[PDB]
């Protein structure tokens, strides 16, 4: 086989770290988590959600699961009491008042402004966010700054390409000023041929940054600090993911010593692996530096998880769920006991007391643990023949049954057409013969000028002449099914 | 237009795009789920949907909330299932979205790889790419990388920081789409046309010209080279692959389902890993393994080999379900079963007709069941279908009497296993008997190859009008009362029939009556059966002849004749219209085939039916009446059989003298035994045809002894009933020499016969011809059985087109004479043919012979008058006619009495025709006319022994008569003795050339003694025994098999005079010596004294496969040398025993050579004339040589002579006709010289290119008249040319050619009769071709 020899070659040029090798990556994990939690506790909206989404599930009266334990999770500088989390999310409301009256004030970070923004920052790095609820706060950051880039390539657009103006000057109009327009109607007063040629797309070029100076009205930031940190938030997030490889890279020969083992179960070698890696994954998200323990041990179960779970969720064609596989791996271990202490063989009386399992369940367990045999399946050969060959089609009507069905149309419709007039009508609604909807009693009687009551006298007039021997002898022959 | 109309005419094969498998799917497939373990129904989004493929009931819903036949195509708002029949699941598609692209395993792994050529990229170099090993380069510029170039993960790394940006290079799968995105195919195929001026190659142009094939074959289809890496993946319907309950409640699953599982659950591994960490040794090992998972699906058996998850076998792939001997497209036309069809041992008819079989009554009740009611209710009989049904398990009276009703008038067909001609299926009118066997016609028994002992026959019954009227009218036996390998008739009397006539006929000295005048035919009968007169006796009756009248029929000649009275009761049977000359002399099975044969011409088809018929009902009661008994007493042994035996016994021991003393060697000695037991064994069968032949002896009129003898087994021998003269020999006389295990015959021969007992050694030396005869015959049906198969996959797609083909052209026919033997005359050999030119030879007064007329049986006997050679008749070579045989420059239909009609299938007769009849698979000139041999360039020496050898290359024989004419040309060869010289009187029957025929012996010029210089005994020559003069001689080896001590020694013999010097040779001072070649054995030894005329050394040169080897157009071992062009030739320069041949004309250009071989003989010296297509080397020639320069004639021929001999020494009668339609489809495939329209070298048949050069040289803007060679390829190399996919991948590498047809585009037609078997549509041959010729006509307007 080629492609088991080649990855063994792959990670052999990847040497394996141990010691204190790995708390050196280990340390560029937490700290690259740290920076990008700096980076949201730094945006301003991100103190607006948390106190936003606390309501949303506070309102709908006292809760446990779900949404709150995404939710809350302090650490002071599971079921969680609803006393702590009132308390918790109490002074974060007060601390956005408070750090408010003193940006409005003066500049937006002036000096007292400053030492408060920090301490803002403080009471937001107390929380700690389950993944479900920590990826829709780094959205508010990703796509809003394909917000600000893109409305900036579109001023770029109809000022550099459209007037055929030099890149030089771009650089000081558009980083010191930024937020005014002290670059758009400056540029001309120094009267130029490219910079007077401007006035054809000035609809376009500053209206647009109404989709970009609206920004620091919606967040609370300038142009200059919502790039500051977005840019800033982009460097932790390339510190963890790329240390996390490093860990995972140096630990696949971990991986192939355990996947070895499980491989006379169902599923393929290399199967095995590739899922093992998968759990390594877990492996390294949840471990930390801080354990103080062997990172073999901690890695062991999580490989071996994600291997046994796997094993009996694939391998076979008829999925197995959990609970029913441990007792098919306890059919195994006593089978091989009773065997040999008795004699002869396990029957379902004997087999159903050490199971302490009623007859009924047993018995029914050994039909679902075998597994479906292949189509092609020779059967003495000689001839060359398989399994599937010799399968018979049961949804097939015979020849002689589709000819019966059709001969049994045609003659009802000779034995109706005997009936006097009205007769027929009524069974061919009381039955539906020759309709697409099947009639009862009390819709006839509305749609036949008639009592309610008569249908069931005519109905029985009709039946009693088809009871004949003289009229009905064709019908007669169809009783034999 | 029709839009809805599924009537197509077309079938087309291109690349899927990865949008247009959307178009055949109806959902996506997610999940790897099949079948819940609670409740047996599908699950969400699996294999096995409701909601994506259909419901698993008819008209149902999963939850059951949706019920009746009243909801039809009702989509569900709770479960999401349309209410439609479970076929829907038979039909409906489904796919699944790869996360990364995958490549496909039919474009990669098959040679020679379509993704390669394409690029221009050997396989190594595309593997490291995708398997992820190395980087590609796919846009180039500035980056000194140019284009696909591969890269290391190093390389890469420092070629990036130089450049990058600009510079574009990819890894994987994902590269090669790439690779394929950014080519340009528009500016591809003028870059290589321009590189073809200047440097043009020879070998190497071929690699060149088949990239060219390749691109523009992809444009004009317009397949796109995107779509070769798969993005998107079908999935099968659920019924083709289903999970079906079995009887004992284990599921059963198809080997698909466990493929698809292990595709689907990578691909949502990838699709998770891409978000979830994406490290690139785990994300490349993922891709790694869904590649090989899609690979292992599509075709299972190219990379690696996956294992079942429960079962140790190979999984069937969806290239296995295709092919692998018994698959889907294989079992279209082999794996068919049948309805309304039965089964039962055979047993004869007698009392039954021609056209008549006993066919047993349950069984027929069984098979005409439909029949059956449908005849019941009409009648009045049963009121409905299922009273009818009653009536017939419960096996009513009445039942009985409707069944005869419908069964009479109804033809029913009878098959035998196996099928090797047409004959093996024929319908037959049905006569209710009961009974659980078959009774069959003795007379059609003898079209099968049944014997009454076990045998089985299939009952076919046809259904519609259509299919009873070519049963009757085509299929059945009265109608193919001629075999349509031979003009003589198949149906003809055997055993029991034969052995009647036979002793009706014959007569005795001084039988019960005799010399009574007798008045009719009916006081013959009179006489035998009331018990006056025997059946023998020559007695005198009066008799009534019919002879035919010119117009017919007034002829009514009576006149007395002297006959038997068994000879005058047969004449009863005999019809009118046919003399009374035939049935005058003792019958036998080579008489009475001729009275049929007779019969058929005269009369008609209907006439000779009926006496067919007459003669079986005749033969079997007089077989009865005479009481032949095999007995112990009829095996009579010679009166001195022993006596002979004791004079061959002791004269073994006589030459056991010889073998100690050394008069006779001991390699002599086993020659000579071996003659004297095949003289002994020959004379006791001499004997034995005495006291078995004629033995009567007792003679009661007179005291004579004359008489056929009245032995039981010699009246079995003599009639050819059964039993031929070989198998008396070993019961009554000897049974002969048996043979080794080695292949050599044992030295003592079986001396006793079957008659005594034989001996424990005597017996189990007979054993080993048993066990290895019989071997042989078990793989006798295999291998015919091939030959058979063989021949009709070239030929099967061959019909009658036109009525008349416009050319007055054919084929040469005469008499085939082996050297002084007429084998066939010319009577046998130009009937049915059709001639080309009319008869010009003189010797009757007449106004000639008309031209482009059949042959008739009475038309070629005026022909026997007047003595007809060499008549150029059309034939199936010499044939212009589009695609198909022309009808009267064809020949007669040889089952039928008149010529053949249009539309029937000439190929598959002509296959069959040789294939059925497979299963039983000149050295000295002799004058007989008086006249004078004369002598042309003689260079004859006179030796010291007395024989006239011939020092010269080429002499021919000649012979003046009486009045002084050339009578007779003969050959003769280099190294023969010549009787008289020139102008001398010869004698009627006298030899005057003779000999050696599998030789070529040296001559030298100059006289004295031998040396053997350089002749080193072991290091070049070796020891061993010459078979043809013979005893020791010294045999010379080529320079291959000698020893490493003599390497540089050149094997020559010197001669020289009485004192030890060179005796010069007349012309040049140069020393004599003559370089002997390998493989040459020298019979002389040293000191031996030779005369001028003595041979120094000579030079050495099956059944079934023999037939084989000649049709598969194979080289022979030793070719012969062939001059290629007319002119002044003359050899050039020499090595060491070869000749360097330079060939050139008088005119312009020019330039030719040729390399011959060191041990090959020539028929020219120096400086001679020689002209196109001369023997140089004699034996065995090349078919490839023929057609070269010879030409399209004498080639065809040869195949048509080679093949006959082998059929005419085992006894087989096959027409020349049969022959010349294969060699027809072997011709076919030309080369072209001159520029047309497309290349040089190519593949287009000569016909294609017909119609090329007939709208070239007049319209279509080309001018260019193309110049075209005739090509031979032998069958296999001509089958695998067939324009058609449908029809190569029957019996072709289906892989192969599915994937050939999608790059190119193809589109089938449906024209070929093999075509339409497999998509189910009538055959464009017999009954199909006139309602073929309907839609082909429509093709042209609208
Ligand atoms: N024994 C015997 N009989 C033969 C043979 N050939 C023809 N017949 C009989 O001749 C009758 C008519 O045959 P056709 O072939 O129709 O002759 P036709 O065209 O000249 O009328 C049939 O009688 P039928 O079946 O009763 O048909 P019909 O007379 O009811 O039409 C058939 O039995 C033969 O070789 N042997
Ligand atoms: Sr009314
Ligand atoms: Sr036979
Ligand atoms: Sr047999
Ligand atoms: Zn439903
Ligand atoms: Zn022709």
């Amino acid at each position: 086989t080629d492609p088991v020899r080649m990855y063994m070659r792959e990670m052999g040029t990847v040497e394996l770290l141990t010691r204190e090798g790995e708390i050196d990556i280990a340390k560029r994990i937490e700290d690259g988590i740290n920076q990008v939690q700096c980076s949201v506790a730094e945006y301003p909206e991100a103190i607006t959600y948390l106190l936003e989404q606390y309501d949303r599930v506070e309102a709908e009266e006292a809760r446990l699961s779900d949404l709150i334990t995404g939710f809350v999770d302090p650490n002071a500088e599971n079921s969680i009491d609803p006393e702590l989390a009132r308390e918790k999310f109490a002074e974060l409301r007060a601390q956005y008042v408070v750090t408010r009256d003193t940006i409005k004030a003066k500049g937006r970070s002036h000096a007292t402004a400053q030492e408060e923004i920090l301490k803002l920052s403080e009471v937001f790095k107390q929380f700690r966010l389950v993944p479900k609820q920590f990826d829709y706060l780094v959205n508010s950051m990703r796509v809003m700054m394909d917000r600000v880039r893109t409305q900036e390539r579109l001023i770029m657009k109809l000022c550099v390409e459209q007037c055929k103006m030099p890149k030089k000057n771009f650089i000081t109009l558009f980083t010191g000023n930024e937020t005014s327009d002290t670059w758009f109607n400056a540029a001309i007063a120094m009267n130029k041929p490219w910079s007077e040629k401007l006035h054809d797309v000035s609809e376009e070029v500053h209206r647009a940054l109404q989709k970009l100076q609206q920004i620091e009205e919606e967040t609370g930031l300038t142009i200059e600090q919502v790039k500051d940190i977005n840019r800033r938030m982009s460097i932790g997030e390339a510190k963890a993911r790329r240390a996390k490889k490093e860990m995972v890279e140096a630990n696949l020969r971990l991986v192939i010593s355990i996947a070895k083992k499980y491989t006379n179960r169902g599923l393929q070698f290399l199967d095995l692996i590739q899922e093992g890696n998968i759990g390594l994954m877990k492996a390294v998200d949840k471990f930390e530096y801080r354990r103080g323990y062997k990172f073999s041990t901690y890695a062991t179960w999580w490989i071996r998880q994600a291997i046994t779970r796997s094993i009996a969720d694939q391998a076979r064609t008829i999925r197995i769920p959990v609970h029913m596989i441990e007792t098919i791996n306890k059919l195994n271990r006593i089978s091989r006991q009773m065997l040999q202490e008795m004699g002869r063989e396990p029957t379902p009386e004997e087999l159903a007391e050490r199971m302490l399992m009623p007859e009924d369940k047993i018995r029914k367990v050994l039909k679902i643990a075998k597994e479906p045999i292949s189509m092609e399946t020779p059967i003495g050969d000689d001839e060359d023949s398989h399994l599937g060959d010799f399968i018979e089609d049961t949804t097939l009507e015979l020849p002689l049954d589709s000819a019966t069905t059709e001969s049994l149309r045609a003659a009802t419709h000779d034995v109706l057409a005997g009936l006097t007039a009205r007769e027929a009508k009524v069974l061919r609604m009381r039955f539906g013969i020759d309709m697409n909807t099947d009639y009862t009693l009390e819709e006839v009687g509305k749609q036949f000028d008639v009592t309610r009551e008569r249908i069931r006298q005519i109905e029985a007039k009709a039946l009693r002449k088809l009871r004949h021997p003289s009229r009905s002898e064709v019908l007669r022959s169809f009783l034999d099914d | 237009a029709q839009t809805k109309t599924e009537e197509f005419d077309a079938i087309k094969i291109a690349l899927a795009s990865p949008d247009m498998i959307r178009s055949w799917s109806f959902g996506e497939v997610k999940k790897p789920e099949t079948i819940n373990y609670r409740t047996f129904k599908p699950e969400r989004d699996g294999l096995f949907c409701a909601r994506i493929f259909g419901p698993v009931k008819d008209y149902e819903c999963l939850c059951g909330k949706y019920k009746r036949l009243k909801h039809r195509g009702v989509i569900c708002e709770k479960c999401g299932v349309e209410v439609t029949q479970t076929k829907v699941r038979r039909e409906r598609m489904g796919h699944i979205e790869l996360a990364s692209p995958t490549a496909h395993i039919w474009f990669l792994k098959s040679l020679p790889s379509r993704i390669g050529l394409l690029l221009d990229m050997p396989l190594r170099d595309i593997e490291r790419v995708l398997y992820f090993e190395s980087y590609v380069v796919i846009e180039g510029g500035m980056t000194n990388l140019e284009r696909q170039q591969i890269l290391t993960e190093e390389q890469y790394l420092d070629a990036l920081e130089e450049f990058g940006d600009e510079f574009d290079a990819k890894m994987g799968a994902e590269a090669i789409q790439a690779l394929l995105k950014s080519m340009d195919l528009e500016q591809e195929c003028e870059q290589l046309r321009e590189e073809l001026n200047e440097t043009n190659s020879e070998t190497k142009r071929k690699k060149l010209t088949k990239r060219i094939k390749l691109l523009e074959a992809f444009v004009q289809s317009g397949n796109k080279p995107e779509w070769m890496i798969l993005t998107v993946l079908p999935v099968l319907p659920p019924d083709l692959r289903p999970l079906v309950p079995l009887d004992g409640g284990r599921f059963a699953t198809s080997d698909l389902n466990d493929l698809y599982r292990r595709v689907i659950n990578r691909n949502n591994r990838l699709k998770r890993l891409l978000d979830l960490a994406a490290p690139d040794i785990i994300v490349r090992n993922e891709k790694r393994m869904l590649q090989e998972a899609v690979d292992a699906l599509l075709d299972n058996g190219r990379r690696g080999r996956a294992i079942t998850g429960s079962n140790k076998r190979p999984l069937k792939s969806l290239a296995d379900m295709i092919k692998g001997k018994q698959g889907r497209f294989r079992q279209n036309l082999l794996g068919k079963r049948v309805d309304y069809s039965g089964r039962s041992v055979i047993t004869v008819g007698p009392y039954l007709r021609l056209h008549q079989c006993g066919l047993p009554k349950k069984m027929a009740l069984e098979l005409f069941k439909p029949f059956i009611y449908g005849k019941l209710e009409l009648r009045g009989l049963a009121t409905t279908i299922k009273a009818a049904k009653k009536m017939v398990e419960r096996e009513e009276a009445v039942v009985w009497d409707i069944l005869d009703e419908v069964i009479r008038e109804h033809p029913v067909l009878l098959n035998r296993a196996p099928t090797l001609h047409r004959l093996g299926i024929q319908a037959f009118e049905p006569v209710l008997i009961e009974g659980k066997a078959i009774q069959l016609h003795p007379l059609v028994c003898a079209a099968y190859n049944a014997d009454f002992d076990g045998d089985q026959m299939a009952v076919h019954v046809p259904l519609t009008l259509e299919a009873q009227l070519e049963a009757r009218a085509l299929m059945m036996s009265t109608n193919n009362i001629l075999s349509p390998a031979n003009g003589e008739p198949i149906i003809v009397p055997s055993q029991d029939v034969v052995l009647g006539l036979y002793y009706m006929t014959r007569d005795c000295v001084n039988a019960k009556g005799e010399g009574m005048v007798l008045t009719g035919p009916k006081e013959a009968e009179r006489l035998y059966r009331s018990g006056l007169a025997s059946l023998h006796a020559r007695v005198k009756v009066r008799i009534t002849e019919y002879e035919k009248d010119a117009n017919g029929e007034l002829v009514a000649k009576t006149s007395l004749k002297d006959t038997t009275v068994g000879r005058a009761i047969l004449w009863m049977i005999v019809p009118k219209g046919l003399p009374y000359s035939i049935v005058n002399q003792a019958l036998g099975k080579k008489a009475i085939s001729k009275m049929l044969n007779t019969c058929y011409r005269i009369l008609g088809l209907k006439p000779t039916v009926i006496f067919a018929d007459q003669i079986m009902y005749t033969g079997f009661a007089y077989a009865a009446r005479s009481g032949a008994s095999v007995g112990i007493d009829d095996m009579v042994i010679p009166e001195k059989k022993h006596e002979i035996i004791s004079e061959a016994e002791a004269e073994v021991a006589e030459i056991q003298e010889q073998f100690q003393s050394g008069l006779v060697t001991a390699g002599e000695r086993y020659n000579k035994v071996i003659d004297i037991w095949a003289a002994a064994n020959d004379r006791v069968s001499k004997a034995m045809m005495d006291n078995l032949q004629t033995e009567t002896v007792i003679n009661r009129d007179g005291q004579e002894e004359k008489q056929v003898s009245f032995n039981s087994i010699y009246m079995m021998a003599d009639s050819g009933a059964r039993g031929s003269a070989a198998q008396i020999r070993q019961l009554a006389g000897m049974r002969g020499l048996m043979a080794k295990p080695d292949g050599s015959i044992i030295e003592t021969p079986i001396t006793a016969n079957f008659r005594e007992g034989l001996n424990v050694l005597q017996y189990f030396i007979s054993t080993h011809g048993a066990r290895k005869g019989l071997a042989d015959t078990a793989l006798k049906t295999a291998n015919s059985g091939y030959l058979t198969r063989r021949l009709v996959d070239v030929a099967q797609d061959l019909v009658v087109t036109e009525d008349d083909c416009g050319t007055h052209e054919g084929i040469m026919m005469t008499p085939v004479i082996e050297g002084g033997d007429v084998k066939e005359p010319l009577r046998d050999r130009v009937l049915g043919r059709v001639t080309a030119e009319d008869v010009l030879k003189p010797g009757t007064a007449d106004i000639l012979v008309p031209r482009n007329t059949l042959l008739h049986e009475q038309w070629c006997d005026l022909l026997e008058e007047n003595s007809v050679d060499a008549v150029k008749v059309r034939s199936v070579v010499s044939c212009d006619t589009d695609f198909g045989v022309c009808a009267h420059c064809y020949g007669r239909d040889l089952a039928r009495g008149h010529i053949i009609n249009k539309g029937e299938a000439i190929g598959v007769i002509a296959a069959q025709s040789i294939g059925e009849p497979g299963t039983q698979l000149e050295s000295s000139i002799q004058v007989k006319n008086k006249g004078s041999i004369k002598l042309s360039n003689v260079k004859s020496v006179v030796n010291s022994s007395g024989k006239l050898v011939i020092t010269s290359r080429n002499t021919e024989l000649k012979l003046i008569d009486e009045f002084g004419r050339t009578k007779e040309s003969y050959k003769v060869p280099y190294g023969a003795v010549l009787a008289k010289g020139d102008g001398e009187q010869v004698a009627g029957g006298e030899t005057v050339a003779n000999w050696d025929p599998h030789t070529m012996p040296v001559i030298t010029e100059v006289s004295g003694f031998v040396r053997f210089t350089d002749m080193i005994d072991g290091q070049t020559i070796t020891r061993q025994t010459d078979e043809l003069t013979g005893l020791s001689s010294l045999v010379v080896l080529d320079s291959a098999e000698r020893t490493a001590g003599g390497k540089d020694l050149r094997p020559a013999l010197k001669i020289v005079d009485a004192q030890g010097n060179d005796v010069l040779i007349p012309g040049t001072d140069m020393p004599a010596q003559y370089f002997l070649p390998g493989k040459a054995i020298v019979q002389l030894e040293d000191g031996v004294q030779i005369s001028s005329g003595d041979t120094l050394a000579r030079i050495p040169q099956g059944g079934l496969p023999r037939v084989a080897d000649l049709f598969e157009a194979r080289r022979p071992k030793e070719p012969a040398i062939l001059a290629e062009i007319s002119g002044i030739v003359s050899f050039g320069k020499e090595t060491k025993g070869k000749r360097r041949l330079v060939i050139t004309p008088v005119d312009g250009s020019d330039p030719y050579e040729e390399m011959i071989p060191k041990w090959r003989q020539l028929n020219v010296f120096e400086g001679e004339r020689v002209e196109r297509g001369d023997v140089i080397s004699d034996g065995p020639e090349a078919p490839h040589d023929i057609l070269r320069l010879r030409g399209v004639h004498a080639v065809t021929r040869y195949i048509v002579n080679e093949v006959q001999d082998v059929y005419r020494l085992q006894g087989v009668k096959i027409n020349d006709k049969h022959i010349e339609v294969i060699v027809r489809q072997m011709l076919r495939k030309a080369t072209i010289v001159n520029a047309g329209s497309s290349d040089f070298l190519e593949g287009e048949q000569v016909e294609y290119s017909r119609v090329k050069i007939a709208n070239r040289e007049l319209e279509a803007n080309g001018k260019v008249g193309a110049t075209y060679s005739r090509d031979l390829l032998g069958i296999t190399k001509a089958s695998l040319a067939t324009e058609s996919f449908i029809s190569a991948a029957s019996f072709q590498e289906t892989t192969r050619v599915l994937t050939e047809a999608a790059v190119a585009g193809k589109r089938d037609e449906l024209r070929g009769l093999k075509e339409n078997v497999i998509v189910g549509r009538l055959i464009p041959a017999g009954t199909g071709y006139a309602y073929h010729q309907d839609r082909m006509r429509r093709r042209a307007a609208g």
